[PDB]
């Protein structure tokens, strides 16, 4: 029922990109009143386009927009990083609220496009490791916190290691996230008991990234 | 100009009555130019147009998709108004949004959503809420590179989502990172916030992180010092 659109689309700095939005005859292909809307990870979503052509102030000349039979067009030129989020068509629409009727006012949105920008350099990830705290021991609990921070593209392996031998009971591991600098974030929990703390040398947290390992070490003292 | 305050996130029972605010600053909902308009967002999915509200007629409008479960309420001696969607189910869980719908011309039937509100995230689940617990992540010579050294909270145990966390106040925000959290097999959530600081700030400088559950209504208050 949403309007169509391509899940994903990509290009390179400086060149300039399209976004094609398919709807019907009952919008777009009927009414004027076709916008487009930006939504960067994960605020809410702000205007960029209306009347399927005219600005909102504010707004740079980059983001140009225009319309064609039953399908519109975001067309985004001299692309840059910061245009690295989700956009998404919106138009006015008439729908029957009963099987009879005068038709309602209404509004359809698109199901989203995931603009992607081409050679941005790699980031090695921040790593983290905290062990658990005295609070938390004296609670009967303990979790190994693993963070981590600032990793580009959002490729990472994690692993856990007690002493020096692997686990896998136990590990819960966010999936990476996007940041407001276009790069990834991530966390990695390890949850224990004070026995299991106590009782070992060493536990160690491994992060893999684009052929750089790095393992992060801590000792119950 | 135009500001739009939305109610604080929640948890609501299924089959129950979810109901929201939207509070409008710079601009009245008694204007003629303006529809007021409700819209959410679904978890990892597209924006669905709720429903909105014209003063002057005093003619509210919905989405069929909401089998007229949904109505649009206003009040000016406040200058607010409100979203009430009955019988709900986990499919009406999303990230509820407030938005102001303007026209060109008043003669032009249809607009554009310019305003949008920050967006109030409603959780459906029978289970009942639950505050954080929150453990101090101490600095120590493990979360140190020389002129930086990081300290945190991790806010562990809690339920729904989402919780708001701050340091000494919302003063320091110079090198905070907050985490999303990690589901655990039992429901709860987890995540932990960390700030990035100067080394020799240590035993002078204080650090209290503010942690903020408005789905539970808890507000935590944690010193995080050097361990000893």
């Amino acid at each position: 029922s949403a309007l169509t659109q391509p899940a994903s689309v990509s290009g390179s700095p400086g060149q300039s990109i399209s976004i094609s939005c398919t709807g019907t005859s009952s919008d777009i292909g009927g009414y004027k009143y076709v916008s487009w809307y930006q939504q960067h990870p994960g605020r809410a979503p702000k205007l960029i386009i209306y009347d399927v052509i005219k600005r909102p102030s504010g707004i740079s000349d980059r983001f140009s927009g225009s319309k064609s039979a039953n399908t519109a067009s975001l067309t985004i030129s001299g692309l840059q990083a910061g245009d690295e989020a989700s956009y998404y068509c919106s138009s006015y629409t008439t729908k029957k609220t009963s099987f009879f009727g005068p038709a309602t006012r209404a509004y359809v949105f698109g199901s989203g496009t995931q603009v992607t920008v081409l050679g941005q350099p790699k980031a090695n990830p921040t790593v983290t490791l905290f062990p658990p705290s005295s609070e938390e021991l004296q609670a009967n609990k303990a979790t190994l916190v693993c963070l981590i921070s600032d990793f580009y593209p959002g490729a990472v392996t994690v692993a856990w290691k007690a002493d020096s031998s692997p686990v896998k009971a136990g590990v819960e591991t966010t999936t990476p996230s996007k940041q407001s600098n276009n790069k990834y974030a991530a966390s990695s929990y390890l949850s224990l008991t004070p026995e299991q703390w106590k009782s070992h040398k060493s536990y160690s947290c491994q992060v893999t990234h684009e052929g750089s390992t790095v393992e992060k070490t801590v000792a119950p003292t | 100009q135009v500001q739009l305050q939305q109610s604080g996130p929640g948890l609501v029972k299924p089959s129950q009555t979810l109901s929201l605010t939207c509070n409008v600053y710079g601009v009245a909902i008694s204007n003629e130019d303006y529809y007021w308009t409700w819209i959410r967002q679904h978890p990892g999915k597209g924006l669905e147009w709720i429903g909105d509200i014209y003063y002057n007629s005093g003619t509210t409008h919905y989405n069929p998709s909401l089998k007229s479960r949904a109505s649009v309420s206003v009040d000016l001696s406040r200058n607010q108004f409100t979203l009430k969607v009955t019988s709900v189910t986990t499919a009406d869980a999303a990230v509820y949004y407030c938005a102001r719908e303007a026209s060109t011309k008043i003669t032009d039937d249809g607009g554009a959503f310019d305003f949008w509100g920050r967006g109030t995230m409603v959780t459906v689940s029978s289970a009942s809420t639950k505050g954080p617990s929150v453990f101090p992540l101490a600095p120590s010579s493990k979360s140190t590179s020389g002129g930086t050294a990081a300290l945190g909270c991790l806010v562990k145990d809690y339920f729904p989502e989402p919780v708001t966390v701050s340091w000494n106040s919302g003063a320091l925000t110079s090198g905070v990172h907050t985490f999303p959290a990690v589901l655990q097999s039992s429901g709860l959530y987890s995540l932990s916030s960390v700030v990035t600081v100067p080394s020799s700030s240590l035993g002078t400088q204080t650090y209290i992180c503010n942690v903020n559950h408005k789905p539970s209504n808890t507000k935590v208050d944690k010193k995080v010092e050097p361990k000893s």
